[PDB]
């Protein structure tokens, strides 16, 4: 959880 | 896995596949610059490209093998040289401007309008012209950005190590196929990683007064701007 | 022209071109301060850039450059020849650091001055690196004459500055040349030199880093006034900074 | 100039 976490499982 | 039995060829086509596009820029050429509207346009354009960069990455041979921390851990640190590489590079054929957008090509003194900023200007037009007498190529360019990438951080050692093998194996075939003497594969190949070096410094220079170009406030950066300039320092 | 050199010659030429090994004042009679420990390793340096400016007018080539361009390399420089120094030193201490033979410093003695252990951390590692690849002294000496030669090159005006940038390349490609020689001698495969050279090479890009974060809390400390900088090392910051 | 001057000695 963190920005650029999610942008990478989306 | 698989990602190291990709033959030298279709890592090339794999990249250029890859290849994020060229943005423009939220730019009013009516009103002159500043501190504030300088930072206003780039923050805007490394915003977006930002998003095509994580993207990108993915596509990069080997990378989604990595455990989450990993991809995020390496993007947090490459991301600016990134940016950066892929800048000098669109600002080849412009000697003495950098092209940051096809809409937003810049000359040197317009850097100083943003303290610290002209320094980093002066750097990159200097990588941008050494990109021109060595006439780096598209495919080599993209093989740079691999590597960026893959070392910026730097079995779970191994693999990124093995697949940055791969890369220089590739790097080579491209050398080999311009027809290029043993002699002169090495020390192109020398002369390229050295490059590195110097976008490494620069991503440093522009990180130290941007974490400062945020305390002193003059314009807002994005939550992930924040978020990748705060776990970088 | 130092080009018209062979390998050897080139190997040789560095070798015994190599700074000596210092001491660190000795027999500390004081605990570890932040103000301590900067006042050791400051004292170290500005005495190890005396020795570093003999060092570099012995680089083959070197000396063919005019005063400002060898002042802008070593400005450049100073502080990744250093560390490329200091980890080579620490070799074979695994998990420690050898500033000096009596300074050997593990990392739990960097947990007071701001930044240290960070820093460290990435020397130890680069330590691992080199012990796991098996870094050569005849390969060491190639790296650190190119860190001098490669940080500040880019960092033109007239043929003069041009030329001038043509003849290092030259330099650097020699070292390229005497490194791959080195790797063959060794008897290693053509495709393992030039993954080797590879790997080598972009190292210098980790320790580019090392200085840059050095640099920075080199800078913090200064103007917090922790310890007193030496006039050369006061020079060799403000070229950072400007 | 500290650094100028000590590549100056011969
Ligand atoms: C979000 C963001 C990101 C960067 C990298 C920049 B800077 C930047 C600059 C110029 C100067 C300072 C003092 C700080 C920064 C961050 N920058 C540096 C350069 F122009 F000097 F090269 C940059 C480079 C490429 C790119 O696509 C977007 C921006 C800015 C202003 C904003
Ligand atoms: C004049 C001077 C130069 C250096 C590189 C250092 B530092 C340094 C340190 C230890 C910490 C910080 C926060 C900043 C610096 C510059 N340093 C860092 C390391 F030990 F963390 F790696 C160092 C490296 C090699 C060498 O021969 C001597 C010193 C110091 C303390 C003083």
């Amino acid at each position: 959880h963190k920005i650029l976490h999610r942008l990478l499982q989306d | 896995s698989l990602a190291l039995s990709l033959t030298a060829d279709q890592m090339v086509s794999a990249l250029l596949d890859a290849e994020p596009p060229i943005l423009y820029s939220e730019y009013d050429p009516t009103r002159p610059f500043s501190e504030a509207s300088m930072m206003g346009l780039l923050t805007n354009l490394a915003d977006r490209e930002l998003v095509h960069m994580i993207n990108w990455a993915k596509r990069v041979p080997g990378f989604v093998d990595l455990t989450l921390h990993d991809q995020v851990h390496l993007l947090e640190c490459a991301w600016l040289e990134i940016l950066m590489i892929g800048l000098v590079w669109r600002s080849m054929e412009h000697p003495g401007k950098l092209l940051f957008a096809p809409n937003l090509l810049l000359d040197r003194n317009q850097g100083k309008c943003v303290e610290g900023m002209v320094e980093i200007f002066d750097m990159l037009l200097a990588t941008s012209s050494r990109f021109r007498m060595m006439n780096l190529q598209g495919e080599e360019f993209v093989c740079l950005k691999s590597i960026i990438l893959l070392n910026s951080g730097v079995e779970e050692k191994d693999h990124i190590h093995r697949v940055l093998d791969k890369i220089t194996d590739t790097l080579i075939h491209l050398m080999a196929k311009a027809g290029l003497t043993l002699q002169q594969q090495h020390q192109r190949l020398a002369q390229l990683l050295l490059i590195l070096s110097h976008i490494r410094h620069m991503s440093n220079k522009g990180m130290e007064h941007l974490y400062s170009m945020k305390c002193k406030n003059v314009v807002p950066l994005s939550d992930l701007l924040l978020e990748m300039l705060d776990a970088h320092r």
